[PDB]
């Protein structure tokens, strides 16, 4: 079914990234609406805002697309619904669904990991199969275990 | 009973969301169970403010 990844990306301490969230295997009626929540640790990343990508084709964007962000409770959570009431801001194609924007307060890694999925639903409100795939900031960062190249 | 489950189908998620929208501008019609559903605020309406409650709950705000 549909095929959410959180994107891999590097940065030093204190520069701003930006960690895509791309989704593939777009049903062949849309996405009218998505609902989940991802975590992450705010003592690595400081998380500024989650721009819509360019799959979010409604003109006014906020009509169709929101997030909200809890620091406290470590968490993202995304709400897509398709706001013509028709389907025809629907989700139609592969790409970048949201943008996470995370200024870098350490060098430890920084994922960004998928923490609960309510519905993925179609324009004839059929839920779709969706699984995740984690990503987030610096990934690989860590004491070595040996001398090696 | 199970306040912003639209489509009854026992958990409050955004295609519940896309029901509710799509009833208030009447591209659907609700069955009565969904309607005691889809009042969020129970002020005995169902309208736009009843679409916004459900995502500000969608977005975990309350
Ligand atoms: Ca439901
Ligand atoms: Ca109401």
């Amino acid at each position: 079914g549909v095929v959410v990844e959180i994107g891999k990306v590097t940065g030093s301490v204190g520069t701003t990234v930006e960690i895509p969230v791309y989704f593939r295997g777009v049903p062949s009626k849309g996405i009218a609406n998505c609902d989940f929540v991802f975590r992450y640790d705010p003592n690595v990343l400081e998380i500024i805002g989650i721009d819509p990508g360019d799959i979010i084709v409604d003109p006014n964007p906020t009509k169709s697309f929101d997030t909200a962000i809890y620091p406290d409770r470590k968490i993202i959570v995304f709400l897509f619904a398709e706001d013509s009431g028709t389907g025809a801001y629907a989700i139609t194609k592969d790409g970048v669904f949201a943008k996470i924007r995370a200024t870098v307060k350490s060098s430890a890694p920084g994922y960004i990991t998928f923490d609960e999925v309510g519905g993925f639903a179609d324009n004839d409100l059929v839920e779709q199969k969706v699984s995740f795939i984690d990503g987030g900031v610096n990934v690989g960062n860590a004491t070595p275990t040996k001398l090696e190249h | 009973v199970l306040l912003g489950d639209v489509n009854g189908d026992g958990t409050i998620n955004s295609t519940d969301l896309t029901m509710l929208k799509r009833s208030v501008l009447r591209a659907i019609t609700l069955t009565d169970d969904a309607k005691a559903r889809a009042d969020v605020d129970k002020n005995g309406s169902i309208n736009a403010a009843d679409v916004l409650l459900l995502s500000r709950y969608l977005l975990r705000v309350i």
